[PDB]
RNA sequence: CUUCCGGGAAACCAAAGCUUUUUGGGCUCCGGGGGAAGUAUGGUUGCAAAGCUGAAACUUAAAGGAAUUGACGGAAGGGCACCACCAGGAGUGGAGCCUGCGGCUUAAUUUGACUCAACACGGGAAAACUUACCAGGUCGAACAUAAGUGUGUAAGACAGAUUGAUAGCUCUUUCUCGAAUCUAUGGGUGGUGGUGCAUGGCCGUUCUUAGUUCGUGGAGUGAUUUGUCUGGUUAAUUCCGAUAACGAAC
RNA sequence: ACAAAUUGCGUCUAGCAAUAAUGAGAUUGAGCAAUAACAGGUCUGUGAUGCCCUUAGAUGUCCUGGGCUGCACGCGCGCUACAAUGAAAGUAUCAACGUGUAUUUCCUAGACCGAGAGGUCCGGGUAAACCGCUGAACCACUUUCAUGCUUGGGAUUGUGAACUGAAACUGUUCACGAUGAACUUGGAAUUCCCAGUAAGUGUGAGUCAUUAACUCGCAUUGAUUACGUCCCUGCCCUUUGUACACACC
């Protein structure tokens, strides 16, 4: 039961639900808008599990007397090469911890794996050194060779082993305690794996195909068509 | 025994008994003249409103029956 | 002044940026939580008032950094009712009396409720009853256990005490339907007992106003903001119109 | 008024204008009321109720009683007046919401008696039907009073006469004829309110066997003045400094 057969908003959705999209990197190339996470459950969904971070309380000052609010922060991710940051304020649980983890399904970023120091079989941790600089959380990723495991503070291991890697030294410096930029500075320190030019990637490309212009023959029909 | 905020202890000591039973023990009492005369101790009931089973007091000058043993006062009251 | 498209925890910044990648253009002082304390102790300098100089036992889990929100809490700007005036009116607060309640006192003077929103209220205009108060009385209510045996386990009246009356409630003394075997024992029963700082339910105020709050976004590291307006007009977040989710919902 | 309601259109948008009607310049007042809440109110409304208290010697429960009403004192809510726009006498002659007995004695009329209070007899009415067309008070109309704490004002207190209820004694209320205080407009203060309203002046209803001076509406008589302002105590969210926090207590 789905329980619903989803529906397109805009016509990117429209264009994976007639099937003429089978990747996930289509969207990858261009940076495509995903502002639906149907997207998200049409190519994954397996081995795409969540786990929650926190449950952590706010309040909200009114004329009398208080004012009680939620806020869990979370995070879904594929076990080899994505993960999902989201949070979302909500005056129930119950109505936030199904309904945040959505949010992080627009946030899903490939995680760039690579060795240390030999290029044989299956590139594994990360390409380069990266630092992700975020409200006093600098997290800063330094390669590592096998056997050491994800070594990081203890509560960002769920986001790393659900995101893909295996061996890095990570720390950072100032509050964790503070957690709220600390897994969010780590969302951003994991994404900026394909902001680093390599000379691995020194060739360039066929230099593109925009599927808009591919796939204009059904965005120009206005038939609702099924498959 | 409750329990009060200000009265402790009345103390009238209650005494009210149950029954003594120091007295008026069943009819054993019994005389029978031999062949074959009953004599029926405890006399009944000359009224006609019960069955003459009532074994009538012997008492002093007010006896009584014992069905109901307030009533039908032994003086004896003549009516004309 | 503009916007990072830089950097910061932020306001702010063209350098406070290039101190990012566990980073590097040179050189100097100078800080490591408070308060002890810019105090003592000596030197050094001043004609002096005083300065370059500067600690410690003790004591303390926080002192503060910007920001969001509560103040259309005598603080700015704009708009409303005689729970606010003015223009008044009738009043009460004086008198008499009736009741609210305290205080007083009483065997007991049952008691709830202290601003506005406890105070002719608990409809509370009660002889008793109510009544929860005080003083005399008064009822009996489970069960297996259990032991008389039904030679009366009880239950009722006269009679004179006791009584307020008859209360055989008690009892001097008498007959009596006797059986729920009237049990010491499980424990349940009841209460206008306690606690509104255990609550529920209900109600009052917050409310003669005009406000609350959710799914999309761009604000931002987050708090939460935007929506919900600069104005016009409205009893009105009532509409227009700017129109920065609208289709929002009361 | 069912509003193209005519009106040198205001930021084209909602130009007050009463004015057009001629039951009608709203016929027109309440009720319903959110969001987060507060240690508001109540366990004595309840066989809603946790916990605690008790259970033949009860707080429970029914009887006899008392007391809640007790009074040098503080206070609030209202009525009775402080009289000449009257107190007296009569006379004229006006409502309305309602109201009322079946298994409990209500509403009453009619004759009758009684200073009265009340008492007796025959009725009606389960009610647009009888009470009742409820033929309400204050006013209005000739007088009596001469302003004199006065025939204004009726507290106090005797007395019998009532009557309700088994039962009355800071009291059941009501009668008659005695008794006539305090008080002549009320210190600082402070209440409500803009039209059929305030206020005067009443009736019904509610608690009830009898006890209204309150309470819920009814009805009559019918103002001054406001038709605003943001000072003052208020209050509603826009900028705003803050050490503001359990929010200037």
């Amino acid at each position: 039961e789905d329980s619903k057969e989803w529906v397109p908003v805009t016509k990117l959705g429209r264009l994976v639900r007639e099937g003429k999209i089978k990747s996930l990197e289509e969207i990858y190339l261009y940076s495509l808008p995903i502002k639906e996470f149907e997207i998200i459950d049409f190519f994954l969904g397996s081995s795409l599990k969540d786990e929650v971070l926190k449950i952590m309380p706010v309040q909200k000052q009114t004329r009398a007397g208080q004012r009680t609010r939620f806020k869990a922060f979370v995070a879904i991710g594929d076990n080899n090469g994505h993960i999902g940051l989201g949070v979302k304020c909500s005056k129930e649980v119950a109505t936030a911890i199904r309904g945040a983890i959505i949010l992080a399904k627009l946030s899903v970023v490939p995680v760039r794996r690579g060795y240390w120091g030999n290029k044989i079989g299956k590139p594994h941790t990360v390409p380069c050194k990266v630092t992700g600089k975020c409200g006093s959380v600098s997290v800063r990723l330094i390669p590592a060779p096998r056997g050491t495991g994800i070594v990081s503070a203890p509560v960002p291991k769920k986001l790393l082993t659900m995101a893909g890697i295996e061996d890095c030294y990570t720390s950072a410096r100032g509050s964790t305690g503070t957690l709220g930029n600390f897994a969010k500075a780590t969302y951003a320190a994991i994404a900026k794996t394909y902001a680093y030019l390599t000379p691995d990637l020194w060739k360039e490309m066929p230099l593109g195909s925009t599927p808009y212009q591919a796939y204009s023959d059904f965005l120009s029909k206005p038939t609702p068509r099924l498959h | 025994a409750k329990k009060r905020k200000k009265k402790n202890y009345s103390t009238p000591k209650k005494i009210k008994h149950k029954r003594k039973k120091v007295k008026l023990a069943v009819l054993k009492y019994y005389k029978v003249d031999e062949n074959g005369k009953i004599h029926r101790l405890r006399r009944e009931c000359p009224g006609e409103n019960c069955g003459a089973g009532v074994f009538m007091a012997a008492h002093e000058d007010r006896h009584y029956c014992g069905k109901c043993n307030l009533t039908f006062v032994f003086s004896k009251p003549e009516e004309k």
